[PDB]
């Protein structure tokens, strides 16, 4: 059983819906170092990692180390009730269910069952990347929509002080072309030419819920899985790692 | 010899008319002594008193049967006494025959819907054609503004081109300076000229090609409309229209109008029957087409018509050419049964075999059966009927394969088993010979009928075939190559005209006794082919059958192949016989009826594979080609799938010539008619707003294009198309064009449209970048 709060329920909201889109089901790992929770989508292009240590909830008490399995639909519904000052309350005690207060100006509290979830045991790669990009939430999720319009594949570019993306269609096409001076693209590292593809109805799912000015960091290298991380208050991160469109 | 026969009326007398062509003169022979007549079967011999008093009335006077006298003719074999009921004329027929068949001293008539030209002929025992006299030959063709929803023989008829033995021209009234252009001062006086010139040529055939439906008629309006006489026939009468099968066919009383249509049409399978494409079937080489927006637009602005002129010429030429070629044979045939060359040039064989069998009916003295009633017709019509045996093809690509098949079946068969309706099931005979399946009996004693008749037609066959490789009269050892060719024919006609709905000898049982007998052949020769030789039977159709022993040499399997024939026709009966007909380096059979070949020669043979019809593009065409010679000629699927991927690449990216994507087709009428609005249909309303021809002759180009609505509203004509401003839809011809057209040859390898399609990049799992999975 455990006492998990979280300050802000609105951001933390938007992160489940977030990694969210690609899933039905989740098991959360609830520890006392933190809460995580990893799962790939059913078609095993996509895998989901998010990891919460104890050090971002104002409020961390967990007493015996537990895993609850939660139907995400049915979570978001609640948490999309959130406000951005509302604090978030998880209490999970000897019963079968989570218990999760929003608490604020309406302060109310729910209850959610708990589900079995197959937990697929699988570790996160370290793969030796090539190119590393920090952009913003706004130009990605235009260019993956923009992208979706002409082309079910959208490809990603990277050379020393430069980074695209573009994708071709049945008549017209879409290239969007960024160097450190779009402030789209906040930061760039690449150490060779890195040229890799990525279904564009993944990246949907995965840039949805990002808000304009929210930061990513994405990592990948030639015909190789492309990384992105969304760090959440600083010590949380959001992880997907997207297997390839190779040609 | 003799070119046709009628008869007209004097005095209400039949006057049989004979036209002749006796050492290069016509000559018109008059015979008022024939006399109709029909038969009856008496059951009392003697009741022929009050029965030959029987009269009728057709046009006022009283119709009376002019006399009686008891024959002894003999039916289906068997002996019978009827009575030889003469009648006047022949019209009283009609009129009596409703009545002798009520009176009940009458058992049955019979013989009596026999036209009277054609019971002269033979009872008289003459047989058309016969002899040899050079005869003249005189082709012609007509060009006409005339196009499809508008009155027939309305637009003028533009020019009329002729040809023969040594000349080919075209009179139109307009000015063309050609050699061989006669220009003339009016439509009428080319009608004239027209006529001037076959009194000039005085041709015996006149040859047209679709001269019954079209030429003729055409012409018959036109001379109406100007007010002139076509005096055609060699005694000034017009060409007449007469009924002939299902059609309505015309005559030249002192000529034979040979119409190609009905033997070509009929003798060769097409996917459409045009001049053009006969004549390049027919000789390989190709014949040029004009359309009708053309030459309404070189008429109208009387620019260019030095094509449209040659367009004509070329028609004649090309009727004449094939004329010719037909001509030989078509003679021959009308030799073979007793007919005059205008009835048979325009009947089926089916019909063909009934007229031999009439004359051959009353050589022996054999009384005709009779044509089945309109139920019995209607019944039989309805009734179920065999064909040719089809063993499903083993799947696969093989090599060194024989074919090997039976020489004659159906007429040996026949031949051998005694099969005819006058010989099923006798009983109390010696012996008898039984088929197959359906058990039935037939009496092996006496010659049947028409076995006897096709015995001796498959033996004076072989007389010809041997008086034929002997002499060395290059031009003889052709007419009997022909002569030997209309027998071949003849022949293989008697297996369908047995189940022939309207035939007399018919015989339902005979043809299913045939059939089975095919069967049994088939059958045997496919056991031991297979259980003593060591072959593997590939596939089997109606007559013959493909094998070869897997894996074996070629000269191994050819060498067997011929040893196995010699073997097995000694085991076979009668003149039941196999030959080994071919070999093929390699093949495939698909399904029944689908499959290809090819000989050492590099030869390829096809049969349901190759897209025809201009409904296709070159780029399918091209690509199936591709596909076909790769597996056929290297043998290997795995570089023709090769090809196949590269074209459906080339195509998505935009990387095909315009030209192999373009499609045409004809504007069949009005644009206002059309219920189904295909693509150029569209292309045509849509050049119609831009105020063009649109005229229904005229074929309109199109490519489709990477539109979102249907086909149809996205083609723009095979030339409204520009790169750098159009991108075709390559979908659609990779689609609906390329892989359909390669699917019917590598579906069966086991290849799929997944496996053809191309796209630059495939999504792949994640699961191979993570360890613990």
């Amino acid at each position: 059983p455990f006492e998990i709060v979280f300050e802000g329920a609105k951001e933390f909201a938007q992160l489940i819906d977030t990694a969210s889109k690609l899933i039905d089901e989740a098991a959360f790992k609830v520890t006392e170092d933190g809460i995580s929770m990893r799962a790939m989508d059913p078609s095993r292009v996509v895998l989901i990692d998010l990891n919460l240590p104890s050090s971002i909830f104002s409020k961390y008490e967990v007493v015996e180390p537990e895993t609850i399995g939660v139907n995400l639909d049915h979570l978001k519904k609640i948490l999309k009730r959130g406000k951005a000052k509302d604090t978030l309350i998880l209490k999970k005690g000897e019963e079968n269910f989570l218990e999760i207060t929003i608490q604020g100006t309406a302060t109310r509290t729910f209850r959610v069952p708990l589900i079995d979830v197959e937990e697929m045991e699988v570790d996160l790669p370290e793969l030796p990347f090539t190119a590393k990009v920090v952009v913003l939430g706004e130009v990605l999720k235009a260019a993956v929509k923009a992208a979706s319009l002409v082309s079910d594949s959208i490809k990603f570019i990277a050379r020393e002080n430069e980074f695209i993306m573009k994708a071709e269609g049945e008549t017209q096409e879409v290239e969007i072309k960024l160097t450190l001076e779009d402030e789209g693209l906040l930061d760039i590292e690449v150490q060779e030419e890195t040229k890799s593809a990525y279904g564009v109805s993944y990246l949907s799912d995965m840039v949805k819920g990002l808000g304009k000015a929210d930061e990513v960091t994405i990592k990948f290298g030639n015909e190789m899985p492309m990384q992105m991380e969304y760090y959440i208050r600083d010590e949380g991160r959001l992880t997907f790692l997207l297997a390839p469109r190779v040609e | 010899m003799i070119l046709d026969v009628d008869y007209i009326t004097e005095e209400g007398k039949p006057v049989i008319r004979l036209f002749k062509k006796e050492n290069g003169k016509f000559k018109i022979e008059h015979d008022r002594t024939f006399r109709p007549y029909i038969y009856a079967l008496l059951r009392d011999d003697s009741k022929i008193e009050e029965v030959k008093k029987i009269t009728g009335e057709r046009h006022g006077k009283i119709v009376r049967i002019v006399d009686v006298e008891k024959v002894e003719k003999k039916f289906l074999g068997k002996p019978i006494t009827v009575w030889k009921l003469y009648l006047e004329h022949p019209q009283d027929v009609p009129t009596i025959r409703e009545k002798v068949r009520e009176h009940p001293a009458v058992v049955d008539i019979f013989e009596y819907d026999i036209p009277f030209a054609k019971r002269y002929l033979i009872d008289k025992g003459l047989i058309p054609m016969e002899g040899e006299e050079e005869l003249k030959i005189l082709a012609f063709d007509i060009e006409t503004l005339y196009h499809e929803g508008e009155e027939f023989g309305k637009g003028p008829i533009i020019m009329i081109s002729y040809a023969d033995e040594n000349e080919a021209k075209v009179i139109t009234w307009k000015n063309i300076d050609l050699p061989y252009v006669e220009v003339v001062s009016s439509e009428r006086e080319m009608i004239k000229r027209f006529l001037r010139i076959i009194r000039e040529k005085d041709p015996d055939i006149i040859v047209t090609y679709n001269g019954d439906s079209f030429d003729f008629p055409y012409l018959a309006k036109r001379a109406e409309k100007l007010g002139i006489k076509l005096t055609i026939g060699r005694d000034g009468s017009e060409p007449k229209m007469q009924r002939i099968g299902d059609m309505t066919a015309v005559e030249v009383k002192g000529r034979i109008h040979f119409d190609l249509y009905h033997v070509i049409t009929r003798t060769i399978n097409l996917p459409t029957y045009t001049l053009e494409a006969v004549y390049e079937a027919i000789f390989g080489k190709p014949k040029e087409k004009v359309y009708a927006d053309e030459i309404a637009k070189a008429w109208e602005s009387g620019e260019n018509l030095e094509r449209v002129a040659k367009y004509s010429m070329e028609d004649a030429k090309a009727t004449y050419e094939l004329g010719k070629e037909f001509l030989p044979m078509e003679i021959q045939l009308s030799r073979l049964v007793g007919q005059p060359l205008w009835d048979v040039s325009r009947s089926s064989t089916g019909n063909l075999v009934e007229w031999f069998l009439l004359r051959k009916a009353y050589e022996r003295n054999e009384v005709a059966p009779n044509k089945p009633s309109e139920e019995e017709y209607q019944r039989r019509l309805r009734e179920s009927y065999t064909g040719g045996f089809v063993k499903e093809p083993e799947k696969g690509l093989w090599e060194n394969i024989v074919y090997l098949d039976f020489r004659a079946l159906y007429p040996s068969i026949i031949i051998t088993h005694n099969v005819s309706p006058d010989t099923l099931n006798l009983e109390g005979c010696k012996n008898y010979d039984i088929a197959p399946q359906v058990g039935h009996k037939f009496c092996k004693d006496i010659p049947g009928f028409i076995p006897s008749l096709l015995g001796h037609l498959l033996e004076e066959r072989q007389k010809i075939k041997t008086k034929m490789k002997e002499t060395q009269d290059p031009i003889e050892k052709i007419l009997l190559d022909y002569r030997q060719k209309a027998i071949k024919l003849l022949a293989n006609s008697f297996y369908g005209y047995y189940g022939y709905a309207k035939a007399r000898w018919y015989c339902k049982e005979c043809a299913e006794s045939v059939t089975a007998w095919g069967r049994k052949y088939i059958e045997l020769v496919w056991k031991e082919l297979e259980e003593k030789f060591g072959f593997k039977v590939l596939y089997i159709d109606t007559d013959g059958l493909y094998a070869t022993i897997p894996g074996g040499e070629s000269e191994e399997i050819k060498k067997k192949a011929l040893e196995f024939v010699k073997y097995i026709n000694s085991k076979l009966p009668g003149l039941l016989e196999l030959e080994y007909e071919g070999f093929y380096k390699r093949g495939f059979f698909v399904t029944k009826k689908r499959y290809a070949v090819i000989d050492e020669e590099g030869k390829v043979i096809t049969r349901g594979l190759e897209i025809v019809r201009r409904d296709w593009s070159e780029i399918a065409k091209e690509t199936q080609a591709r596909v076909l010679e790769t597996i056929l000629k290297h043998g290997d699927v795995e570089e023709a799938v090769r090809i196949v991927k590269e074209v459906i690449q080339k195509l998505a990216n935009y990387e095909i010539p315009p030209e192999k994507l373009a499609i045409y087709e004809q504007i069949t009428r009005p644009l206002h008619e059309y219920k189904a609005i295909g693509p150029h249909v569209a292309v045509a309303k849509k050049l119609a707003a831009k105020g063009v021809k649109i005229k229904p002759g005229m074929v309109i180009g199109y490519i489709v294009l990477r539109g979102d609505g249907p086909i149809s509203n996205r083609a723009i004509l095979a030339e409204e198309y520009d790169p750098k401003k159009h991108k075709y839809d390559a979908e659609y011809y990779i689609e609906n064009q390329v892989l359909p057209a390669v699917l019917r040859i590598l579906e069966g390898f086991g290849y799929r449209k997944e496996d053809l399609r191309y796209q630059k990049t495939r999504q792949v799992g994640l699961t191979s970048w993570l360890n613990i999975k």
